[PDB]
């Protein structure tokens, strides 16, 4: 509790920040150590592949109950969960010290593949997208370049797994991406909108045109750019709104 | 039984209760030596 | 996920019973601890190694039945509890098992108690022939039995032994020695070892031995070593020899058959008596000194060796001459003694522990015990006191305020310095004597009370009536009510 | 470097360290800077550095497994060499640290070892350098005690504890510590238990949790007359305290039962205190002159003799008593310097001085406190408006000093200023009346010394004022006959003014009318003891008391004679009205239906309805015009009443007056209904739209509705159809619903069944019931099983409720793999553009239920939420919502699709207690406490749904039992099993039949032997909180 | 203070009954109610209850209490388990030499607190044989037991474990369980046994405290 204030303030000495950056990390390396992949990576990977284009992995999984995995503490498991998130939060916010940010962008990175491969894995029978989210949100320009280049490496991997952009993007989390960003749209707050924003810029940007896609979730795409445009008060910044309706007047010529 | 049991008592201070008997009470205890 | 039916058969289908001489989880967990707090037991596997208090149900019924709770919990003026009501039902249960057996043993039914049975006096004095043959009976019997077993035993071992060898190969025979020849003319001219104590084989005999019910490996049958790595070698040699013909020539004697010791028939599966097949349990228990509170052992670091008190003075008052004398009992003196001794001089939990009242009280002034009082008593009591020996923060403070004091009382005969008095000379504002002016007060209570009643009765005791003429409706009333409101 | 030298000298292992720690060191600094860090340290000196953290494309893979594994091997240094730096800069961190580490540490102490470590902890404790780290929050003491108390098997002495838990803010450490070796001790330890309750009583005390204190008084306490005594004193009656307290001590010093000083002790004290609460201070004045006392001050002074007199022996006394100087001291000391400032003896710097270091003391005492606000800080409070209002005080003095000669008006102006300042500054009605008797008396002080001063009228007419007040609290309080006798004897002041005089004399008459001297005497001297003088409205008052007591009686024609001239002396006087039409009401109740009084008594109550707190008549209007009426008399005498009628208070009884539309007392109803609707339409609309020739009214009102605020009608009607169509159940839900019920009427079938249920069958419904569900539901293993029950014709109830078991958890296993969360946009479009497109403001639904009297203040709705949660319930799923409200509080809100088909009832008995909360959130006794009868707050929106006020951490006690089950690996039908079992294998039929409810309760108590242990909840809560606060 | 004297005077009151009582029963008769360790039970020790409140109640949870091996003592060892004399024949090992004889530990059959005996680690005599000394010994532990067109008799694996389960079945190194408890003599379960006398053990103390 106290580490995270520290981490934040910049008023203690530079070595104590360092410190609470470190007993950070070693807190989410304990947690990132659990969730252990199958040790045969390779042959099980490949056959997952398989399966997945097959399109028959899913509905094997449930038995006559379509839950059969039992849980324990689910309050425990929320907590758990919102103590991950924030935990990633605080690796996304050391990025800015000039002496952490070597190692976190090494540790950001390495959790970056560990997301997808275990999102990999579960989708063959999450929380890294809330942290994107904020770090897009952040006012500090070198938090916005970590995200940036996160998820950049993000599309990067999916295309280097799937091996193809037409292949990964049918069964990637990248259409969950797309429907976090969507739905932060959504959200009051308004660094939340700003982080929505600029995150629906690049994937409408930078991304290797997959235009279909966009064209159908075009409506979608309006509706919420519209939301975002009609509830931020004009009393506050107008970054959002330059953002949303240079978006609109270019996308909308884009794909149609 | 240390919890749920008391001194058993004697109606006797029906008397004393009166004013007169708090007098004749103080008087005799008072002078008790 | 089992189905409810699954559950309710699984609850009839019994419960694998754990024997009495069998580990459950509440033991010594071996020794894992020192040798030096570990003793070996050996007793005869007719006594037990553990038994668990209990008192006599005639004892228990007596003590319940002298003040039943069934008669207090009606009469209960405190909040009750589902405890209190268990204790109750299980009293009535002893009860009622105290009853049925009292009921059973006047029918004369009751197997436990038997009329003593008559003995033979020549019987007991001195042992027969057949006696001594029974003896010897008894002992080459075990030894046949375990003579047999022993070498089914050896012999199917030497078989085993014989088998891995045709497979593994001559790995395991013997290294063997030089053969050392003789000449012609030396033909001219011409465990294992020491006291061995081979041991026996469990009873199985031949049929299911094959399967060579083993512990991990194959058993020691020979141990002629002796030694018993010097721990057991005791126990081997101070075991009494068991089923013994002649006991070393001490008397006469004679064994009896255990059904003769008892007086009672066994009559009944629960009174039989002790099988007395003549074995020792071992059992390893943990030391009753190691139990025993030893003093502290550790190794000092830099420093803390003989690190070691002082009396440092309490913050005095400011300096004044119209305080009050605080009166101690012979009790408060012993406390504070004991206090003083065992609260290392920590004046601020003296005076807390003194002065702990439970119920609103308010503290009387001769009665007040501060800080400054408790170490003026202290003071006063040691008779071993020197200003200069006083070391510590408000030293010259105090010692000022001592001196004031002292000049004080010197000068004036009121007396500043609390002062003792026994349990026969109670004075004014002690606990024992608050009776008297309180009473005073009650009295002047009561009074107050019954000035009241009389006063308020004679008052009450009036009464009138008046005519009920001209009654108005309330009707007429809101009518009048609306005009009113109308012309405003 | 300095640790490194001191870790590595001494032992590696972590028990010889913690000895070192707790009896070698010094700790020479004194504690100025908290050694727990230093001695964290040096136990975390024993930690090992191998790394054992653990909880409870093919160059990419490559990749991967490298990364992974250099996020393996992370040592233990790379976690405590951090927390070993970053606790240096907060102290939160190393008391939490300590809290963690301590109990490990002492669980390696050895069984021989143990009163070695007790004592050295206890010399530690004893040290009297922490003297200094009292003002620290997170200090040294408070982690030890916390870290003592986690670890089990180690016993503070009582009063140690005691003493730091008070002195140095660890109040609930203490209280933990002695609450573990209160109870549970054997009968030999009774000498420690009885010590641990002596503690614990004086923190209680302390702490002003009188409740908790006077519990665990009445558990120890052996006598009957100290348990009777106790009981009565805590729920607030004070005379019979006293009368079982005198009994008690008479008792007891009459020899007639055995006579033990512990609790002699107490029945002392309390009847000293009881004393003092019941206004007895002129007989403890001369207790405390002989005993000597620190009240002495108290009550001579502060409600005796005055201070300008006689100032020796009050300035001796508080010398004498100012050692260990506490706040009330310190306002006596103030009082006596401002005092002697009256008559210039004193400067006001001196006053200055004295209030500034008693405000300094006060702060002190109130830091010592917990941080929690609790009933302990009240008496602080008070002193805080003790000071304040004395500095006011003071000012007043400085201006009266002069006096401006005849010049009176050039102050006058001043005077009134504070005056009617301090007359609006007064304690609350629940505060206990030593406060208010306290305050009273210190203003008539002030109020005296200005009639002093003082020597186009200038006088003491707030004296009868506060006089008046404290009185009224007095009865508010039931105090008896004592306190409000002294004073109205107050009120005639002497030297008073005439009118004052007179005013004094009236209340002094209505007060002997409430006694039974008056009342017998009659209405001569009832209400017309010289008590009319140029007040009508206490003459009226007086007729109706007088009338009530004639009421009382069978003096029917006196009582309305009364009332009668009650109400003549002054119409406007609503009282009066409200005891005439009760009166007529009880004359309706005990005389039959032959006389119509009911036309006067609806009249009354109709004119009596101008007036808060009107509920009592409305209620009584609306069931005086429910019963008979052949020629509807009543309608017309409610229609002809020309008083109007309070719209606002008719808000409550919406439900009930809607209902009583379709019956006979439609015309009379319609024109208060219209006139709801106009005025307040959104009370009304939800209501009106739920209730849809009775309905052709509720099309009136509804066209009315319609008609003025249009916009409002469409934003809401707009809202209800949105939330009806958008939300809705699955096929599963209802699935799940089904198997819910089956299931219920299956184990009620089972359980309640007299016979043995030995596989007893079950009748054709059943199999019907079954054939249904498995028609019905989607094939499942829901359905699988329906269909394997409807095959049997006549299967055994076991078979069948097993089978309905299996599909109800099949079930919810299917509705729990569903996600909670999920976004609102796009289940409903409208709902998350509601705010942007709403024409005007909507309060939160709900609000108007509650029992407020003005609708300026209340809560407007801002924006849904755009995070929809979908929670699993015991009848089904449900979906939550999050309304946001102007102010910015959220207003979590819950959506049932089912319902109910007695939602409505629900509803009026929601509304009954919420009337009787209303009523019990006022009276002083039951406020004292904070007593709530939390009722949830639903609003029907349609007949099909209901939403009701349901709050996130809502844990039903099944949700409870749900958890320890998980958590153990039990099933959850284990004891309806066990219980099934045993009653069927009890009911042999070889032998005749047991007891049924014998063998239930055996059965209940090997239950809780061995399937449910009785510490349930308390581990639940024990692990669920750590802080023991 | 009084409430001592009432207390040691029904403690006098109790033993000088019980004295009473042994004196008219104990001539001419023996009886062994008034002992509480001459019939001695070994009582087995389930781990199923854990709550562990009021053991005597519950029926159904005290029926989990299986007695085994019961067995009778001689009157002067009953005398030696009272008080904290040591048995007659303990030996009694530490550092390799004797010391005083231990009395055996007290235990509490429902608190779970750690107890100072363990099991016992084997059994074992001493005797001398023709041979020369053996250590004869069984298992304190009982095995599992049973470790291991028409068909042909010799062929059946089933016959054969019956011949060697019938042949070693009756002489084992340690007995079967076979309890000594009421349920067979009554021709009914164990579990309707327990439960029925637990029943008539509560109806008869409920009517008895309706009594008074």
């Amino acid at each position: 509790s106290a580490a995270f204030s520290l981490l934040t303030d910049p008023r203690p000495r530079i070595h104590y920040r360092i410190n609470s950056f470190k007993y950070i990390s070693g807190i989410f390396q304990l947690f990132l150590g659990a969730t252990q992949l199958p040790d045969d990576y390779a042959n099980r990977l490949k056959e997952s592949m398989d399966i997945i284009l097959e399109d028959t992995i899913a509905p094997d999984e449930p038995l006559n109950k379509l839950h059969h995995f039992p849980v324990k503490d689910i309050a425990k498991y929320d907590s758990q969960m919102e103590l991950l998130v924030k935990l990633l939060e605080s690796i996304f916010y050391a990025v800015s010290l000039q002496e952490v940010r070597e190692e976190s962008k090494a540790l950001i990175r390495g959790t970056c593949n560990h997301f997808i491969l275990l999102y990999f894995n579960k989708m063959v029978i999450n929380c890294i997208f809330d942290a994107i989210i904020y770090a897009l949100s952040s006012d500090n320009s070198a938090v916005r370049s970590m995200g940036l280049e996160s998820v950049q490496l993000i599309y990067d991997s999916c295309v280097e797994l799937f091996g193809n952009i037409d292949c990964a993007l049918k069964f990637a989390p990248l259409n969950v991406m797309c429907s976090k960003f969507i739905h932060c749209c959504f959200e009051e707050p308004y660094h939340k909108k700003l982080a929505g924003c600029i995150g629906l810029e690049m994937m409408l940007n930078s991304l290797d045109i997959p235009m279909k896609y966009f064209n159908a979730r075009q409506l979608e795409i309006i509706r919420a750019l519209f939301y975002v445009l009609r509830d931020t008060a004009p009393e506050l910044p107008c970054e959002v709104t330059n953002t949303a309706k240079r978006l609109i007047l270019n996308s909308l010529k884009e794909w149609n | 039984l240390r919890l749920l049991d008391s001194p058993q008592s004697t109606g006797s201070i029906s008397q004393y209760l009166t004013s007169q008997g708090l007098t004749q009470l103080y008087n005799t205890l008072m002078s008790a030596d | 996920a089992p189905t409810l039916s699954s559950l309710i058969r699984k609850y009839a289908q019994d419960e694998v019973p754990i024997r009495p001489d069998d580990p459950t989880d509440r033991d010594l967990n071996f020794e894992l601890l020192d040798r030096n707090k570990t003793i070996i037991q050996a007793l005869p596997e007719i006594y037990p190694h553990k038994i668990a208090d209990s008192a006599s149900l005639t004892e228990l019924y007596y003590l319940t039945q002298t003040f039943p709770l069934a008669k207090l919990l009606p009469r209960s003026h405190k909040s009750l509890t589902t405890d209190a009501y268990e204790s109750a039902l299980l009293e009535g249960k002893i009860a009622v098992l105290y009853s049925r057996i009292e009921e059973l043993k006047r029918q004369r039914k009751w197997s436990l108690r038997q009329p003593k049975r008559f003995i033979d006096p020549f019987t007991r004095e001195s042992p027969t022939h057949w006696d001594h043959l029974l003896a010897e009976m008894k002992w080459l019997s075990v030894d046949i039995m375990e003579e047999r077993k022993f070498k089914a035993a050896s012999c199917v071992q030497l078989a085993q032994a014989v088998s891995d060898y045709w497979t593994y190969g001559k790995i395991v025979c013997i290294q063997r020695k030089p053969l050392i020849f003789l000449t012609d003319e030396e033909i001219k001219e011409r465990n294992p070892k020491d006291e061995i104590i081979p041991p026996a084989l469990p009873t199985y005999s031949m049929g299911d031995y094959k399967r060579l019910n083993q512990n991990a490996e194959p058993f020691k049958l020979h141990i002629g070593l002796d030694d018993f790595k010097k721990e057991d070698l005791v126990l081997v040699e101070k075991l009494p020899l068991s089923f013994i013909f002649d006991d070393n020539l001490s008397d006469s004697k004679k064994k009896l058959s255990e059904y003769e010791k008892a007086p009672i028939a066994a009559i009944s599966t629960l009174l039989a008596p002790p099988e007395d097949d003549e074995w020792y349990k071992i059992v390893i228990r943990r030391d009753p000194a190691s139990e025993l509170s030893a003093s502290l052992d550790y190794q000092k670091g830099l420093f803390g060796a003989s690190s070691q008190l002082k009396p440092p003075k309490p913050p005095p008052i400011k300096n004044l001459e119209l305080r009050t004398p605080t009166i101690w009992l012979p009790q408060d003196d012993k406390l504070l003694i004991r206090y003083v001794a065992e609260y290392a001089f920590n004046w601020d939990i003296i005076s807390a522990h003194l002065s702990a009242r439970p119920a609103r009280a308010y503290v009387a002034n001769i009665e007040r015990r501060t800080p400054w009082q408790c170490f003026e008593r202290y003071i006063q009591l040691n008779d071993k006191f020197q200003f200069t020996d006083m070391r510590g923060q408000y030293a010259q403070s105090a010692q000022a305020w001592l001196e004031a004091a002292h000049k004080t009382q010197s000068t004036t005969k009121r007396r500043i310095s609390p002062l003792g008095v026994g349990i026969e000379s109670i004075q004014r504002g002690h606990r024992r004597l608050r009776w008297g002016s309180m009473l005073d007060a009650m009295r002047k209570c009561m009074r107050r009370r019954e000035n009241i009643n009389r006063s308020s009765q004679v008052e009450r005791k009036h009464t009138s009536d008046d005519k009920r003429t001209n009654v108005p409706t309330p009707e007429e009333l809101s009518r009048l009510k609306y005009d009113r409101d109308k012309a405003i | 470097k300095l640790m490194s030298i001191l870790s590595d000298s001494l032992e590696l292992d972590i028990d010889k360290r913690l000895f070192y720690i707790i009896k070698d060191q010094n700790w020479e600094y004194l504690s100025d800077y908290p050694w727990l860090n230093q001695a964290l340290q040096l136990l975390y000196g024993s930690f090992h550095l191998d790394s054992p953290i653990r909880l409870s494309i093919i160059d990419f893979v490559a990749k991967h497994n490298e990364f992974l594994d250099s996020v393996r091997s992370l040592t233990a240094g790379d976690i405590l060499n951090p927390l070993i730096d970053i606790s240096y800069q907060s102290a939160e961190t190393i008391h939490n640290a300590w809290v963690v580490v301590f109990p490990v540490a002492y669980s390696a102490i050895e069984s021989r070892y143990e009163l070695e470590f007790t004592r050295a902890l206890v010399k530690l404790l004893f040290k009297d350098y922490h003297i200094r780290q009292q003002d620290a929050r997170p200090n040294v003491i408070k982690s030890l005690l916390d870290g003592v108390g986690k670890c089990p098997g180690l016993h503070l002495p009582p009063h140690l504890v005691k003493y730091l838990g008070s002195n140095y803010n660890a109040w609930y450490g203490a209280i933990k510590l002695l609450e573990e070796l209160s109870e549970g001790q054997g009968i030999d330890n009774q000498k420690i238990s009885d010590a641990n309750q002596d503690a614990l009583l004086e923190v209680y005390m302390s702490l002003q949790e009188d409740d908790m204190f006077y519990g665990t008084w009445r558990r120890r306490a052996k006598y009957f007359e100290t348990n009777a005594a106790l009981s009565y004193e805590q729920i607030g009656i004070w005379d019979k305290a006293l009368q079982l307290y005198e009994a008690a001590q008479i008792k007891a010093r009459s020899g007639v039962f055995p006579f033990g000083e512990s609790e002699y002790s107490l029945w002392e004290d309390h009847w000293i205190y009881c004393a003092e609460k019941l206004q007895h201070w002129e007989i403890l004045t001369e207790l405390a002159k002989h005993e000597g006392f620190t009240d002495l001050l108290l009550e001579c002074g502060w409600r005796g003799a005055d201070w300008i007199a006689d100032r020796e022996p009050l300035e001796q006394s508080v010398k004498t008593v100012m050692d260990i100087p506490t706040p009330r001291r310190q306002i006596f000391q103030t009082f006596l310097a401002l005092q002697g400032f009256s008559q210039q003896k004193d400067t006001l710097q001196d006053v200055s001085r004295l209030c500034d270091e008693g405000i300094q003391l006060t702060l002190r005492k109130w830091n010592a406190l917990p941080q929690r606000v609790t009933r302990a800080h009240i008496g602080l409070l008070h002193t805080f408006q003790q000071y304040v209002e004395l500095m006011e005080a003071s000012q007043v003095y400085s201006s009266l000093v002069t006096t401006n000669a005849q010049n009176l008006d050039v102050k006058s102006q001043e005077l009134k200023r504070v005056l009617q300042a301090w007359r609006e500054r007064l304690p609350n009605v629940w505060d206990d009346i030593n406060i208010w008797n306290d305050l009273v008396t210190w203003r008539q002080h002030v109020f005296g010394v200005i009639n002093r001063v003082y020597m186009a009228y200038r006088g003491y007419h707030e004296m009868a004022w506060v006089i008046n007040r404290f009185a009224h609290v007095a009865r508010k309080h039931e105090m008896p006959e004592v306190c409000i006798n002294q004073l109205t004897k107050i009120y005639t002041l002497p030297n008073i003014e005439i009118q004052e005089a007179f005013l004094k004399l009236r209340e002094q008459a209505k007060c002997h009318y409430q006694n039974s001297s008056e009342l017998n005497t009659g209405l001569d001297v009832i209400s017309n003891t010289n008590l009319v003088y140029f007040a009508t409205q206490q003459k009226a008052e007086f007729f109706t008391l007088k009338g009530m007591f004639l009421a009382k009686l069978n003096a029917k024609d006196e009582a309305n004679q009364a009332f009668a001239t009650a109400v003549q002396i002054d119409l406007n006087l609503p009282k009066a009205w409200a005891e005439w039409g009760f009166f007529n009401d009880r004359r309706f109740k005990e005389n039959p239906e032959e006389i119509f009084h009911a036309k006067n008594a609806i009249s009354c109550y109709l004119q009596a309805a101008g007036l808060g707190k009107t509920r009592k008549l409305l209620c009584r209007i609306l069931w005086l015009i429910s019963l008979d009426d052949a020629a509807g008399s009543l309608a017309k005498t409610f229609e002809d009443h020309h008083g109007e009628s309070p719209v606002w208070y008719w808000i409550t009884f919406v439900p009930q007056l809607l209902t009583s539309l379709s019956h006979k007392e439609a015309k009379i109803v319609r024109h208060i209904l219209i006139q709801i609707a106009k005025s307040y339409p959104q009370s009304l609309h939800f209501q009106l739209r739920t209730t849809k020739q009775p309905w052709q009214d509720v099309e009136e009102i509804m066209g009315i509705l319609k008609t003025a605020y249009p916009l409002l009608a469409l934003s809401l009607e707009s809202l209800v159809d949105q939330l009806n169509q958008r939300f809705k159940c699955n096929a599963d839900e209802d699935a799940y619903r089904l198997v819910i019920v089956l299931y219920n009427d299956g184990v009620q079938q089972m359980n309640r069944v007299a016979n043995p249920r030995e596989e007893v069958k079950l009748p054709a419904a059943t199999e019907a019931s079954i054939s249904r569900f498995a028609d019905s539901v989607l094939p499942k293993n829901i359905r699988e099983v329906f269909e394997q029950d409807i095959i049997a014709c006549n299967p055994n109830l076991e078979t069948y409720i097993s089978k309905l078991r299996k599909w109800r958890d099949c079930l919810e296993e299917k509705l729990d793999r569903s996600y909670g969360k999920a976004d609102l946009e796009r289940v409903s479009l409208h709902l998350s553009l509601f705010h942007h497109q709403k024409f005007e403001d909507i309060e939160i639904p709900g609000q108007y239920l509650l029992h407020k009297d003005n609708n300026n203040h209340f809560i407007k709705i801002e924006r849904f939420l755009p995070t929809l949660d979908l929670v699993r319930g015991s009848n089904g799923c449900y979906k939550r919502m999050t309304i946001r409200g102007n102010d910015g509080s959220l207003h979590p809100f819950a959506v049932q699709f089912p319902a109910a088909r007695h939602c409505r009832r629900e509803e009026r008995i929601f509304q009954l207690f919420r009337i009787f909360d209303d009523a019990l959130s006022r009276k002083v006794q039951s406020r004292r406490r904070n007593i709530s009868l939390t009722l949830p707050i639903a609003v029907p929106l349609s007949p099909h749904i209901r939403i009701l006020n349901d709050d996130k951490r809502y844990t039903t006690l099944m949700g409870i039992y749900e958890e320890f089950c998980r958590r153990k690996g039990q099933s959850r039908d284990e004891p309806f099993a066990y219980t099934i079992q045993k009653l069927r294998a009890a009911f042999d039929p070889r032998l005749p039949k047991p007891d049924i409810v014998s063998v239930r309760a055996e059965v209940l108590a090997s239950i809780q032997s061995t399937l449910v242990p009785s510490t349930l909840l308390k581990d639940y809560y024990t692990e669920k909180f750590s802080n023991y606060e | 203070s009084t409430v001592l004297n009432e207390k040691d005077e029904a403690i006098n009151r109790a033993v000088a009954e019980k004295l009473r009582q042994r004196k008219e029963s104990d001539r001419g008769w023996v009886n062994l109610t008034d002992d509480p360790f001459n019939p001695f039970l070994q009582f087995t020790n389930p781990d199923s209850i854990l709550e562990k409140g009021h053991f005597p109640y519950s029926s159904i949870a005290a029926a989990l209490f299986e007695v085994d091996q019961s067995n009778y003592f001689d009157p002067e060892i009953t005398q030696l388990i009272k008080d904290k004399k040591p048995l007659p024949r303990t030996l009694c090992f530490k550092d390799n030499a004797l010391t005083t004889p231990l009395p055996p530990s007290i235990y509490e059959v429902a608190s779970n607190n750690k107890l100072d005996v363990t099991a016992p680690i084997c059994k074992v005599r001493k005797r001398m044989g023709r041979r020369g000394l053996w250590i004869d010994r069984k298992m304190t532990v009982d095995e599992p037991l049973d470790e291991f067109q028409g068909m042909n008799v010799y062929d059946s694996v089933d016959d054969a474990n019956s011949r060697l389960r019938s042949r070693f079945s009756f002489d084992r190194d340690v007995p079967l369980f076979n309890p000594v408890d009421p349920s067979e003599l009554n021709q009914i379960s164990s579990q309707t046994q327990s439960i029925r006398f637990g029943c008539m053990l509560l109806t008869k103390a409920y009517e008895q405290v309706h009594q008074a």
